[PDB]
């Protein structure tokens, strides 16, 4: 976040495995896996995507 | 030691993590965290169903705005997730359903923003309605599901007779239920004083006068939120802020098994 | 002078440890093949270059 | 030899 | 040792036990030997199975593809200068179908070239001895659109230089499946339709077809200019899978391929006509 | 000792139990129960949802009608199962699922009614098409669901190239697929010959060429009935019976938690 | 580094056991020859996939 | 060596 230290904000993000729609609300993307972001001192937050997959190795 | 703090938080349940860099620190309602039915308290004699990561996990509710004439809002569980992914499918499978709650009430604003909300987890929330006519609330409208409802400043009585609304008045300074708000925090709560925090945590643990019951037809926890004073900023009138609830279900085991639950919530 | 070394087996046959057998033939070293058994190391040097390490669970900027 |  | 069981010597019988009779409902095939029904000498059995272990069944090179390839004059129509070939098992029958008894595989590949030319027109003088480039292109990699463009660099795709009259080049590959085994046979989609999908073109897929471009491509050229005259080549790529496991047997396949798939098109009466009663 | 049956047996999973009278004795494909995912053979990281007794119970699909014009059904798995309650809705929310199967075929008839039906459970049933066209079949057309599909007598090519039915034409001796039927029996398999058994018990482990994968779109198991010995009774030209298949998921197990997949089936 | 076996004498001419040699030359195993030395296995799985497998000489239905 |  490169705001100004005196705004704040709360924030999703988030990872949908493959095989549905796509999100497009916040609703659907709640329903994944997903960190809720709070801005403040800690400037950053992390999110990892987890290996999920079927094949061993996906394609480049 | 290191630099750690009441104020700094991270909940992780299944795939989902909430942060929070401004905690008050987090209440357990009760002293007790949420467990599953021990075999000399068990009382359905079928295996049970555990879904556990698919339905333990942050379920987000559609979120609500507080402005300057907000007076309250609350909600019923389980009937607030009875829609929310593979926990509201379990809930309707089986005649029988036990959980508990991590609740995590959302609102920041700024150092320069003014306000305080009362947020309340009640056991056996019942709350008062529209008529001359006693307990006569219907389940469609006792029942709002993940939108909620309202409180209101005062008892205005549904007058038409001929055909009712069968709903809830819940007047706020009366908790909705015809005692004063200002004793409600003998119930577990947290106070979102926006100087001070940016949530508030509750967890709750299964409450009840049995060991498992029917989630469709009984309600074991309110979740009531109050402005216990206004909000305020600079000198703008018309100001306005996110409230966002977001709950996660937990130790939720269930029995019964059979055709899905259909209610007419129309 | 014969050098001994064991194959990392991928597909193995409906048939354990599996060997090969390296000769160097020339003085020069440069005239080597090259061996790829290759050790790896720390990113830290790249992703942590910092003068008091800290650990992820506790706050970055204190 | 040399066994590795 | 690998011999197969002797034979008992076995007498007459008049009891209880009945192994001649069953019942194949139950899913089972009779375990039954001579023995069990009729009088046996003792044989010391010294035949066997060695050569149709999965290995000596398959420890054999097939002729995979045929690629033709030209060297001549650069003109500005459609040429073959270059060529590229989709790697696969498929466009020849007779591996395939051995494959085949098989749902799923695990092996090591070898690859075999064999490279043959010719003169094409009676006679514009000669040609003197051509280098062959074969080049693999993994799924990704940039394709040549020119017979000598920079993607035959080849600085990180594997690349053979086949000189014409040397022995057949031969190359070895890993196990390179995405999979913990090859798929001989995929009952399913790559892509699924879903409600919400603005045409029903984007969910469309062929089926049992996995990856896009499965294994990649080789492409092959001639690396020597072209001479007055022109020279035809062909590239013949035989293929022998070893260090071979198998899973699932498969009845063969029945009637004539039709594609890369298990569907069939006509001839599909592979029985001959013979009477109930004759011999 | 007592007196106990290959006959006689009673299966029982989750809330649901099976009994036969006429059983001939039964099948563990490839001589491999059922298990769960090991953790040197896992490969999705994130904690698996095992619903258990809520999904792993026996679902029973519409019943088909045996008569003598009869020429086959054959269903694919998990689709004959997508919606068969909570196991339909792990299937869906999740992109990746597991399952091994207790297939029960049921088919009861008379000491004087005369038939045989071959029972057979295919890895990758792969399943040959419509037309010129090749691997043309679509998605809903592959995937009858419950419903299953059926087999023919012979090859009708569907000529219509403006307006293809992108369907598939199972001929039932090249058993659907271009090889004899005579050899399916390399398959785990089962006979039901009226004058010997009720019914077909087949227990089915997870085949694929990986630990897991998407049961939206791939079928792991296809379940072929076709008549190796025509029905018949008396001398009454016009006799049928009803063949009833109910399916049991065993050891079920999902990754890959999001919303839900609704494919579209028209 | 080298591997010695036996070979399976068929034709035997007028001169016992007789071995053969070998050795791998690459470090990846996909570059090595076939052994051939290949163990067998029942066909149980397929022809008797019986949750109760039964004795041939008893009936097959009780 | 290895002899088998
Ligand atoms: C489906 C299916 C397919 C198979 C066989 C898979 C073999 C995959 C091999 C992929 C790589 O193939 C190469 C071929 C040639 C070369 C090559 N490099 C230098 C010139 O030739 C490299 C890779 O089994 N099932
Ligand atoms: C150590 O190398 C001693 C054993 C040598 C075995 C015989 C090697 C045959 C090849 C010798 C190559 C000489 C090349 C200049
Ligand atoms: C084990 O192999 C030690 C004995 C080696 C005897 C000499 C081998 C000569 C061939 C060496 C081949 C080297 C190939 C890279």
């Amino acid at each position: 976040f490169c705001g100004s230290m005196m705004a704040t904000g709360k924030i999703l993000v988030a990872y949908a495995p493959p095989g549905a729609q796509p999100p497009t609300s916040r609703k659907e993307a709640m329903l994944g896996t997903h960190v809720i972001w709070d801005l403040g001192l800690q400037s950053s937050c992390t999110m990892v995507v987890p290996w999920i997959s079927n094949v061993t190795y996906r394609q480049t | 030691a290191c630099g750690y703090s009441d104020r700094v938080l991270q909940l992780t349940l299944g795939n989902s993590t909430i942060t929070t860099q401004e905690a008050a620190n987090s209440v357990v309602a009760y002293g007790r965290w949420p467990e599953f039915i021990r075999d000399d308290e068990a009382n359905p004699v079928d295996q049970p169903t555990e879904p556990d990561v698919a339905t333990c996990r942050f379920y987000t509710l559609d979120t609500v705005m507080w402005g300057k004439e907000s007076k309250g809002w609350w909600w019923k569980l389980p009937d607030a997730l009875r829609d929310m992914g593979l926990f509201g499918q379990n809930m309707y499978y089986h005649y029988l359903g036990r959980s508990g709650y991590t609740v995590h009430v959302q609102c920041n604003a700024s150092k320069f923003h003014q306000g305080a909300l009362g947020v309340f987890a009640i056991p056996e929330y019942c709350l008062a309605g529209d008529s001359d006519k006693q307990r006569y609330t219907s389940y469609a409208n006792a029942n709002p599901g993940e939108r909620g409802g309202k409180f209101y400043s005062q008892f205005n009585k549904d007058n038409a007779v001929t055909s009712p609304k069968r709903e809830f008045c819940p007047v706020d300074y009366l908790l909705g239920c015809g005692v004063l708000l200002g004793n409600a925090f003998v119930y577990p709560h947290q106070i979102i004083n926006l100087r001070t925090n940016n949530s508030a945590t509750i967890v709750l643990p299964y409450v009840n006068a049995l060991a498992i019951d029917s989630m469709v037809k009984h309600n074991n926890w309110g979740i009531a939120i109050l402005p216990l004073s206004p909000l305020d900023f600079a000198q703008d009138s018309s100001v306005e802020i996110p409230i966002t609830v977001t709950i996660a279900p937990m130790c939720s085991e269930f029995n019964g098994l059979r055709n899905v639950t259909a209610p007419k919530f129309q | 002078g014969a050098q001994v070394s064991s194959q990392k087996v991928g597909a193995h046959e409906n048939s354990s440890t599996i060997n090969y057998t390296t000769i160097n033939y020339y003085k020069d070293s440069a005239s080597n093949a090259a061996s790829k058994q290759d050790y790896s190391q720390d990113p830290s040097k790249f992703t942590e270059p910092l003068k008091d390490v800290l650990i992820k669970t506790a706050p970055a900027l204190n | 030899i040399s066994e590795v | 040792q690998d011999s197969l069981p002797d034979t008992k010597a076995s007498g007459p019988a008049h009891s209880k036990e009945v192994p001649a009779l069953t019942a194949v409902e139950t899913g089972a095939t009779n375990p039954l030997a001579p023995s069990d029904t009729v009088q046996t000498r003792h044989v010391v059995q010294r035949r066997s199975r060695s050569e149709s272990t999965i290995e000596s069944f398959f420890a054999r090179g097939a002729c995979v593809a045929i690629i033709e390839v030209d060297n001549e004059q650069p003109t500005t129509r459609a040429q073959k200068l270059f060529a590229m070939w989709r790697i696969t098992y498929k466009d020849t029958v007779q591996l395939r179908r051995k494959l085949e008894f098989f749902t799923y595989s695990r092996f090591d590949m070898e690859f075999t070239f064999v490279v043959t030319a010719n003169f094409t027109n009676a006679n514009n003088g000669h040609a003197l001895n051509q280098v062959y480039q074969i080049m693999y292109i993994p799924p990704g990699a940039p394709t040549p659109k020119s017979w000598d463009d920079y993607t035959w660099q080849t600085s990180s795709n594997p690349s053979i230089f086949y000189t014409y009259g040397a022995a057949p080049a031969r190359i070895s590959v890993p196990y390179v499946g995405l999979a913990n085994a090859y798929s001989h046979f995929y009952d399913g989609f790559a892509k699924v339709p879903l409600k919400t999908d603005a045409n029903d073109q984007i969910g469309d897929s062929l089926y049992s077809a996995m990856t896009v471009d499965d294994f990649g491509v080789l492409a092959v050229r001639v690396v020597n200019d072209h001479n007055p005259t022109k020279v035809t080549s062909k590239v013949r790529i035989y293929m022998k899978p070893k260090h071979v496991r198998v899973w699932c047997p498969r009845p063969p396949r029945a009637v004539p391929y039709y594609g890369p798939g298990v569907d069939y098109r006509n001839n599909l009466d592979p029985l001959s006509e013979k009477g109930l009663t004759t011999y």
